[PDB]
């Protein structure tokens, strides 16, 4: 299986850099595209950039331009980023995941790191009107999604994507491409999607569902998220 | 594979 270990947590002082690596192990690490997003606690997921470890080529999102560097080590298959002058708008759990055709399907788990006490107006801006839904088990749920801006490619795909965020785990892809089921996940759970309005259905709602689902935007540069909905079961 | 972007 893929594997993306990542190093231990740290806790760090204002202005010192830290620097943390993403091992990969189960692929070829020189074929495909690192990326690193940052998850803040009240503050969702957020795209830091990415990186090709054969050409090493990386791409940031302007936000992070001079805070994050990303380097890689063909000799080690591993993928590093380094946050400079720590500031506590860095505390967060920082992530790699394996870009494996725009599908960010492999993440590793997560480094957390604690600091002690007019740009991106392109942006492609992903709206989640609802920060919540509660549901009874067994009945069914749709989570909207809008973007700024259409995610159709000339390809004719649109570029949208679904995760689930299950309390202590990673995010996980649930659908790629607007409409499309990753392996594993069962036929209750579908996508839509009419001009820039996305529509995440479950059928009926169970356990295993709950946790936060975002939807995201891999159409260009920087890669961006909606807030999330949280989806929690409803006691009568 | 691009290797200069991820962007399709
Ligand atoms: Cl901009």
């Amino acid at each position: 299986e893929v594997q993306l270990q990542q190093s231990g947590a740290e806790l760090v002082r204002p202005g010192t850099s830290v620097k943390m690596s993403c091992k990969a192990a189960g692929y070829t690490f020189t074929k495909y595209w690192i990326g690193w997003v940052k998850q803040r606690p009240g503050h969702g997921l957020e795209w830091i950039g990415d990186i090709h470890p054969g050409s090493f080529y990386s791409n940031y999102n302007e936000k992070f331009k001079g805070k994050a560097t990303l380097t890689a080590d063909t000799s080690s298959s591993t993928a590093y980023m380094q946050l400079s002058s720590l500031t506590s708008e860095d505390s967060a759990i920082y992530y790699c995941a394996r870009d494996y055709y725009t599908n960010y399907g492999d993440w590793g788990q997560g480094t957390s790191v604690t600091v002690s006490s007019g740009g991106g107006g392109s942006d492609i801006v992903m709206t989640q009107a609802a920060p919540s839904v509660s549901v009874t088990p067994g009945e069914s749920v749709s989570i909207s999604c809008r973007s700024s801006k259409s995610l159709l490619h000339r390809n004719g795909n649109t570029y949208l994507f679904w995760f689930l965020q299950r309390p202590g785990q990673s995010p996980q892809l649930l659908i790629y491409r607007m409409s499309n089921l990753a392996s594993g996940v069962p036929d209750r759970f579908s996508g839509s999607g009419s001009g820039t309005a996305f529509t995440l259905r479950i059928s009926r709602v169970e356990a295993e569902d709950v946790g936060v689902y975002y939807c995201m935007q891999h159409l260009e540069y920087p890669y961006t998220f909606g807030s999330g909905t949280k989806l929690e079961l409803k006691v009568r | 594979i691009n290797y200069y972007t991820s962007e399709p």
